[PDB]
């Protein structure tokens, strides 16, 4: 039942500002120290900032000195991180975390480890503009060159920021689907492919449509992938 | 006449003393310590933000004339005052007995 | 600052096997204040161990921790499919609290050769001025495979990018995409497009001739 | 009723409070801070001897019945008491204005 | 006129104790912080311990923790270093030093640098026993093989601890004398040579005697160096 | 702890020349709190500079200091014979106060070949069971010279020790003693004792035959 839910994440240009919020529920929020912990895409965990029960003490990692400010509202069960003068290396998923404590006699003992984590919020710091993807077909041949199995797909190119969702035939096709993790191109835009292996005899009898959703630009692309017949 | 302590300037959690003046107070001039930095000054002289300067609080007995502007004999009161600052971290540390009793 | 070095970077074992994960600190950790976290893809970390050897609430008996000073271990006596994740150690005996860089625990299965497919750029993309050539390596094991691009037999360098899926929950394989990016003008100046996949002592080259069936 | 400060245990210059009891005193029970270590506890939890835990002194007003065993109305006195400890080094450090005012 | 004079140094076995004293004169001793600084033979300077004006603050280097104690007596203008559980690596010349200070307004500002040094006291920590030297002649040939110049000397062997003094003809011969710095042998005992180049025609007409003094063992050796005639 | 690295280890210059001594700190020194000391053999150090650039009392104008952060310099505009000594930098901006390992400033003069002498052990020492063979290199420059011992043409290793005097105040040369230690039994088993001194492209071997004139 205990939960931490972060919000406030998004795309911001270098030098910009962003305020993160974390809603705590199911426990006495004022009894705990809280922290912000971040994780750059495909990298490790990194401590950002700590705050004690009443916010009389605030601690920060060396890299965010004078730029980030941690705060809390015990009546609103909320934790905040004010992020100013944002840098490209601040790009990460930010986690709201709760610290374990003990009560020995009438003394409160804080331990700097986290018994509860939120789901995180993605913060992208970049000068690249929000753009919906350009969806291109990865067309199978009408006449197979791989026995009874044919591969087909969609190349989801030049979109920004993350994330995109890819489904096939409005979710009716899930088996043998591989949606690849996005790669950041040298242009600062993402690109990914979503593939599926199907029986080559089905190419004439079955329609294959990839449904690409890109919530940051509010763009949805439905692309029918047709066999490349000669 | 011994030189008043310079701990406020040599502490890793330095502080400044602010003067508080009131005619309805004994002593009338009270010195309150305000921490200089959020962090603490490390051995190298730099501010570390994984440590905090916190003010040490003490309950001092002050004389209050009731009704006002009448000094002779009455009943005093208690007031919390910041004496200096100390350096804290989020960790409760444990250290061996030979380092203790000093 | 205490630096935590985790070993090995990747651990390949099968369900039923014993897992030993190491965390080495650059300096002694006070009062053995070392925690372990498990993190599965797309999810937040979850506390397993605290105080080097104590299990967190709801953590099964197969997970155990040991160590003091600078050397710490996380043991999983008998691996279950659900235990394959990334594991992070974290110290809280020294300010600031720091984490290790993680150990990824992956399922060891039998070697499987991939089904290789090559896709020319779509004619639709070609009108934008860019040609993306895609090579798919479908359901193979292990994760390590050498993908090379050849354009009219000339080996390509610096114009491709790869992406690998998470280990398949059903057959324990990986799939890999390699994308070759060229301008339309460069793509039209050449004929043979080849994707060469090497896995051990075997190379499989899947190719096409531009503007040919 | 707020939890009394744990700074004495989380400070890099920790201290213990010693009870002082006398019938010729107001308050009769006085808490004096005695520094735990000669050195200070570094970020890693170890005692550093190139730093010193020093007690912060404060002048407190205490009531003294003259002649003894007669409490009503008289004249009070001043006494120096150790409130807590701070960490010092032999160096007077200088740090930039943006790290100040906190 | 200002001076610092150390005493108390000597040979002590490993695990032993020694108390060093430093007498201050020509200045107000109580106005200054003082330190002990050491220098291992042929090595650099190393901080040991500091003490403030009234001895309310005492600082120590990591390697002497719990073993050494610094103290002062402002009425006796004296500085002390109590050295217990002595180790072989504690072998060094120990210097007593005075720290510079300033008075800005009515505020005292200590600076951790040394405007006055004593001459130092040698502390030798070793299990080797005090022993006087064995003095052997470095005899010149009666018939020279180096033209008009002949070299002669004394080999001052197997003595402990340092120092020794070497003179020639009770100090009447100083020109062309080379008394080599002592080398610690693998036995833990010192050995040195003292040489002199003289005209080879003087070998028959002049007596050459090396006077070796070893105050630690209260031994003096006078060795006549005679030509090795065939 | 701030580590101070001094450069060069040894500086060879003549009186009248300008000397530049470097001190590099591993981390920035607060408020440029860097001092310099001069130490002559057998004497205590003496303060020259404080606060990176200020001269101590009685220090002549030819001595000057500069620098901030991590890089500091000591300059002697025109060297005088009295300035040839060891120089130490010391920081007092970080606790604990630390010193550099020193720069020895030695007088550069013309190359001088040494007068080499060899001495057999005395018959008096031989009755104690040990034979010390002494080789003297008298008044040479520079300090660097290769001394090798040969016993019946067999090159010796690990059974000799060298000692070098301080630079001569009058002619600016060095003298060197090399002592070969053998047991009486080893000394009596061999005939030819040779001390080989190499200085550049020249080797001088001074020898004797045991029990011969």
């Amino acid at each position: 039942e205990v939960q931490l839910v972060e919000s406030g994440g998004g795309l911001v240009q270098p030098g910009g500002s962003l305020r993160l919020s974390c809603a705590a529920s199911g426990f006495t929020f004022s009894n705990y120290w809280m922290n912000w912990v971040r994780q750059a895409p495909g990298k490790g965990l990194e401590w950002v900032a700590a705050i004690n029960q009443d916010g009389s003490e605030k601690y920060y990692v060396g890299s965010v000195k004078g730029r980030f400010t941690i705060s809390r509202d015990n009546a609103k069960n909320s934790l905040y991180l004010q992020m100013n003068s944002l840098r490209v290396e601040d790009t990460a998923v930010y986690y709201c975390v709760r610290d374990y404590y003990d009560i020995l006699t009438d003394y409160y003992i804080h331990y700097w480890y986290f018994d509860l984590w939120g789901r995180g919020t993605l913060v992208t710091v970049s000068s690249a503009s929000t753009k919906g993807p350009s969806v291109f077909p990865l067309a199978p041949s009408s006449k197979s060159t791989s026995g009874g199995t044919a591969a087909l797909g969609c190349l989801v190119k030049d979109y920004f920021p993350e994330p995109v969702t890819v489904s096939w035939n409005s979710g009716a096709l899930t088996s043998g689907v591989h949606t690849f993790p996005a790669v950041l191109q040298s242009s600062g835009l993402y690109s990914l492919s979503s593939v599926v292996t199907v029986p080559s005899s089905s190419l004439g009898t079955q329609t294959y449509i990839c449904n690409v959703n890109h919530k940051p630009s509010n763009t949805k692309v439905d692309k029918k992938v047709e066999p490349k017949s000669c | 006449p011994k030189r008043s302590s310079d701990y406020y300037n040599r502490s890793t959690s330095p502080w400044n003393l602010h003067r508080n003046e009131d005619p309805e107070r004994y002593p009338s001039v009270i010195w309150e310590a305000k921490c200089r930095h959020l962090g603490c000054i490390n051995a190298d002289g730099n501010v570390d933000y994984h440590m905090n300067s916190v003010p040490i609080q003490q309950e001092i007995l002050v004389l209050r004339r009731e009704p006002p502007h009448c000094p002779n004999s009455f009943r005093l009161e208690k007031i919390l005052v910041s004496v200096g600052c100390t350096c804290v971290t989020p960790i409760v540390h444990h250290v061996a007995h030979h380092h203790h009793h000093h | 600052e205490i630096v935590l070095t985790q070993s090995p970077g990747t651990l390949s074992l099968s369900p039923g096997e014993r897992a030993t994960l190491s965390c080495r600190a650059s300096q002694s950790v006070s009062s053995s204040y070392l925690a372990w976290y498990q993190q599965k893809p797309g999810q937040a970390p979850r506390l397993l161990i605290y105080g080097a050897s104590s299990r967190a609430t709801g953590i099964p008996d197969r997970f155990s921790g040991s160590g003091s000073g600078t050397d710490f271990t996380l043991t999983i006596s008998r691996l279950e499919p659900e235990d394959f994740a990334v594991y992070y150690c974290q110290q809280y005996g020294s300010s600031p609290c720091t984490f290790g860089q993680g150990t990824r625990l992956e399922i060891k299965r039998t070697v499987a050769a991939p089904s290789v497919f090559i896709f020319p750029p779509s004619d639709e993309q070609l009108k934008s001025g860019t040609a993306s050539v895609v090579c798919l390596l479908n359901n193979f094991y292990p994760r390590e495979a050498k993908v090379q691009w050849k354009v009219d037999n000339a080996l390509q360098s610096g114009n491709s990018q790869e992406s690998v899926t998470e280990q398949d929950s059903k057959d324990s394989t990986y799939s890999l995409s390699s994308t070759l990016t060229l301008s339309k003008a460069d793509y039209e100046k050449h004929k043979v497009y080849a994707c060469e996949v090497t896995q051990g002592t075997t190379s499989v080259t899947k190719s096409f001739n531009r503007g040919e069936c």
